[PDB]
Order: structure tokens, then sequence, then C-alpha cells
């Protein structure tokens, strides 16, 4: 319970905080079949494209 | 006598909610409040600085009386 809390505040503080996102979005861009052949795993493949989940 | 350790008929929920009150103003209004307060200091700027020009030229015919 304490913890839902506390994770709903941190969305609150960070996570649409507008100078995060501008200092993290232009990077980071990552094609599925480059997520497949340079044997990403994981939480890649989650953030970019493919639906995949062990 | 067997004391393991369960749970008693099953706990309450734990919530997965986003927590977004979405608090607010509808800031078209804080334009209108920022825009009314910054007119009225205006206003409040031109009046002291005409009753001030006013003693500063009492001040110069203070010097001006006083100059022979």
């Amino acid at each position: 319970k304490n913890f839902s809390l506390r994770i709903d505040e941190l969305e609150e503080m960070l996570t649409n905080n507008r100078i995060w996102r501008n200092r993290t979005v232009d990077i980071g861009v990552v094609t599925a079949e480059d997520a497949l052949n340079y044997g990403f795993s994981g939480v890649m493949l989650r953030g970019s494209g493919i639906q995949w989940d062990l | 006598v067997k004391q393991d350790m369960p749970p008693v008929g099953g706990y309450g929920p734990i919530d997965y909610k986003r927590n977004l009150p979405r608090r607010g103003l509808s800031g078209y209004s804080m334009f209108a409040v920022g825009i009314g307060a910054l007119l009225f200091g205006y206003w409040s700027m031109m009046r002291w600085n005409r009753e001030r020009r006013r003693l500063q030229i009492e001040d110069f015919e203070a010097r001006i009386a006083l100059m022979p």
C-alpha cells in the first residue's frame, strides 16, 4: 500500500516533469530489426515495438 | 498443530491507479490574473512617479530661489 502511494508520488514529481522530458526524448531510437539482430533482450524489446515477453 | 503463514480469508486491494488530480486553475485565467495585477502595478507606478516629479520640481525651485 505504502509503495503504491510512493510510486504515484514519484510519477507526480518526475514523469511529465517538463525539464526531464526536454533532457531525454530525442535519443534512444531502435528499429525492431536492429533490436532483433543486435541480440537485445527484454526492456529494449518492450520499449521498441515488438511484443515479446518470456 | 500446524502454524504456517497463510492469509486470513483474503486481503484487501492495493491500488494500481494513476493518481493525477489535474489541478488546475484553467491557465487562461492565470494569464488574466497576471496581466491584471501587472497593470495595477503600472497604474500605481504612474501615480507615484508623477507625485515625485512634483516634489522634484519643488527641489528645483528651492535651488533656483536660493542661488544669488
